[PDB]
């Protein structure tokens, strides 16, 4: 191939293993937000890993927005220490990735119609809903948004190797439809 | 207010005669009676405003890509207009810096091309100092085309092509051992390439013809 | 008699045809410059945006602070 | 109108350039052939 | 022709059709505004303007050869 996909977003989760009050955390945390009338969770953003953590009463946290597995883990540990400091018995249970969005460009405009006619069993291209084609790869379960400018947005992964495999699989298929 | 129409009418009447003789222009002036184009009740402001506009019109007509006949006609037009005004300050012609650099070689060609009528007209219009040499054309706040095809393919161009083509034919006839066996790797040149260029230029010209031809 | 004449004749032919490309490519560059000028004309302030607060901001609409004068 | 005149002239000169570039490519192929043949022929009197 | 020439890549087919109808409408006696075409086509007049602006440069090429232009292709509406 020759083009490696740049990760853009990584949703991971972690279990604190202790119930929390969202009022307490929200009133006593620095960059927290909590409007239960709109969503029952505390949205805590931090700058260095540049991440957004949603924290739930049950003790489960989801850290999104980090662009690396290690970086996501570090942001999760930061939020864990934050909650621990606010007076709760925070713990670090089953930190597990749940999504990894990758994005890359192939540097040539593609003909969609050819692709959708070639792989009608996979692609769901409707330009009056979403102007990109949606190729649902099956061998790795990864959804690829392909656009007329060549931008490919892979999503749904659970590890970086999966995005790499999926993009390498999808590369020649697109090479075949270079406008 | 319609002055562009009469100016274009004079330009067309002149380019149809295919003349560079200022005598034909003088006759077209006397017939179309441009001695009146300014005549009429105007106080002073409409007068010099319309004179400015007419001079600017004639000048922009003078410039490329307009035809040489049209250009000489617009030059004679500028001459007649500027030399025929009613305002005491004879409005000047707005001449740019970019357009002056080409009017220079145009005047030079007019001298070279033995068109001494237009050359003398231009030397006169410079002598009486009818030019306001501006920076950008007119002011600033806030067609008869020249085909590139003929610049690319001429009768002289195709003639030279065919001369060198027949020369190369007669020469490749001799340079080999014989005159009747061209090698397979030495027969690739098209003998109709000249004909192909003629076909392309003629199909373009007939496209333009049917473009002006209504239906 | 000898290809050397072929060599020199082909050199001169290539020279003339390359001069032809030089002129033609200059014409192409001029035409593309004209096209770029036309595009920027399509992509080309009103003298209203330069009234009393002549120095308006881009992140805001307010001008500069008042002057000691 | 000027835009269409300019673009058609652009296509005209592109086609002329394409034809002449084919001409130069084949001319240079002929030039390489000439170089090889002259090398081979001049090698016959160096013996 | 516009789709084949790829003058509107990624555009919705309805947006291309509305722009084409506007182009054809403006080149004939029966002239329809962008709002009129958008209402039937279900396309905002801005979208018709954008798609039309992409195919306007090559208007003479797109039109059928045997089309009687009530308004000449050169004088097509400015947008």
């Amino acid at each position: 191939s020759g083009i490696v996909p740049q990760l853009q977003n990584i949703v991971s989760t972690v279990n604190l293993g202790c119930k929390l009050d969202l009022k307490t955390i929200a009133l006593r945390a620095r960059n927290a937000e909590y409007n239960p009338k709109r969503f029952a969770a505390v949205i805590m953003r931090i700058r260095e890993p540049r991440t957004t953590a949603l924290i739930f009463s049950s003790g489960k946290m989801v850290c999104t927005g980090a662009k690396s597995e290690e970086q996501s883990r570090l942001a999760a540990r930061k939020y864990a220490r934050v909650v621990q400091k606010l007076g709760f018995p925070a713990k670090f249970l089953d930190f597990k990735i749940q999504n990894m969005v990758g994005s890359c460009d192939v540097k040539f405009p593609i003909r969609l119609e050819g692709l959708v006619l070639t792989h009608q069993q996979f692609s769901s291209y409707e330009p009056e809903l979403f102007p990109g084609l949606i190729y649902r790869m099956i061998k790795p379960r990864i959804v690829l948004l392909i656009f007329v400018s060549g931008k490919v947005v892979l999503t749904g992964a659970k590890v970086r190797a999966e995005i790499y495999e999926a993009f390498e699989n999808i590369y020649p298929i697109l090479k075949g439809f270079r406008k | 207010p319609g002055l562009q129409t009469d100016c274009e009418a004079l330009l067309s009447r002149f380019q149809e005669t295919d003349s560079v003789r200022f005598e034909d222009f003088t006759e077209l002036w006397r017939n179309m009676k441009f001695g009146t184009i300014f005549c009429g009740r105007m106080r002073n402001l409409e007068k010099n405003m319309f004179t400015k506009e007419a001079l600017a019109l004639a000048w922009r007509y003078f410039l490329p890509p307009y035809t040489f006949q049209i250009r000489v006609g617009a030059l004679y037009l500028l001459y007649g207009l500027y030399n025929t005004q009613l305002c005491q300050p004879k409005q000047k012609i707005r001449v740019a810096l970019k357009d002056w650099d080409e009017v220079l070689k145009f005047q030079q060609d007019l001298v070279n091309a033995q068109h001494f009528d237009a050359a003398y007209i231009f030397r006169k219009l410079r002598l009486d100092r009818a030019f306001h040499f501006t920076a950008m054309p007119k002011l600033l706040s806030y067609k008869d085309p020249s085909d590139r095809v003929m610049k690319l393919i001429t009768s002289d161009v195709l003639e030279e092509m065919l001369n060198v083509h027949d020369h190369y034919q007669n020469m490749k006839h001799v340079i080999s051992v014989d005159k009747s066996k061209p090698d397979k790797a030495l027969s690739l040149i098209k003998d109709d390439f000249f004909d192909n260029i003629k076909n392309i230029v003629l199909e373009h010209q007939q496209w333009h013809k049917d473009r002006k031809n209504p239906s | 008699e000898d290809p050397e004449t072929c060599l020199q004749l082909n050199m001169v032919y290539q020279e003339v045809i390359q001069e032809k490309l030089a002129e033609a490519n200059l014409l192409l560059a001029q035409n593309r410059e004209q096209q770029e000028e036309l595009m920027r004309d399509l992509a080309g302030t009103y003298m209203g945006h330069f009234m009393k607060p002549y120095f308006k901001d881009k992140v805001t609409g307010v001008g500069p602070p008042a002057n000691e004068d | 109108s000027r835009l269409q005149e300019l673009r058609k002239e652009e296509e005209t000169l592109l086609r002329l350039k394409a034809a002449l570039h084919d001409q130069l490519n084949r001319l240079k192929v002929e030039e390489l052939a000439l170089q090889s043949m002259i090398s081979s022929r001049r090698g016959d009197e160096m013996l | 022709k516009a789709v084949e020439l790829d003058l509107v890549p990624g555009r919705s087919p309805i947006s291309v059709a509305a722009a084409a109808i506007y182009m054809a409408s403006q080149a004939s006696a029966e002239k329809r505004t962008q709002k009129e075409i958008g209402d039937i086509a279900g396309v905002a007049d801005v979208t018709i303007r954008q798609s039309y602006r992409l195919i306007y440069p090559r208007a003479p090429d797109l039109f059928p050869t045997d089309f009687k232009f009530d308004t000449p292709v050169d004088k097509l509406p400015q947008l």
